[PDB]
């Protein structure tokens, strides 16, 4: 789960509920791979809901 | 049996930011949101112990 984090010049991302932190240790079944392109205002709308 | 209280920014993902809280420095304290109404597993409670 460590991608290179040189990744972007400018990268956002929020990890609620689970620990960015020993993240190798922990781990689970299956894990999905999803691609997507929103807008730089719009991007703060991927969550539960909102 | 031990308190500490400290708000000083570290090296998340090594590169210490020294006070930039820039990019792979992500904060140490995270507020609450307790909103007005919500489910009862996210509801503030009030603790004691003795």
């Amino acid at each position: 789960y460590s991608v290179l984090y040189n990744l972007a010049p400018f990268f956002t991302f929020k990890c609620y509920g689970v620990s960015p932190t020993k993240l190798n240790d922990l781990c689970f079944t299956n894990v999905y791979a999803d691609s997507f392109v929103i807008r730089g205002d719009e991007v703060r709308q991927i969550a539960p809901g909102q | 049996f031990e308190r500490d209280i400290s708000t000083e920014i570290y090296q998340a993902g090594n590169k210490p930011c020294n006070g930039v809280a820039g990019f792979n420095c992500y904060f140490p304290l995270r507020s609450y949101s307790f909103r007005p109404t919500y489910g009862v597993g996210h509801q503030p409670y009030r603790v004691v112990v003795l």
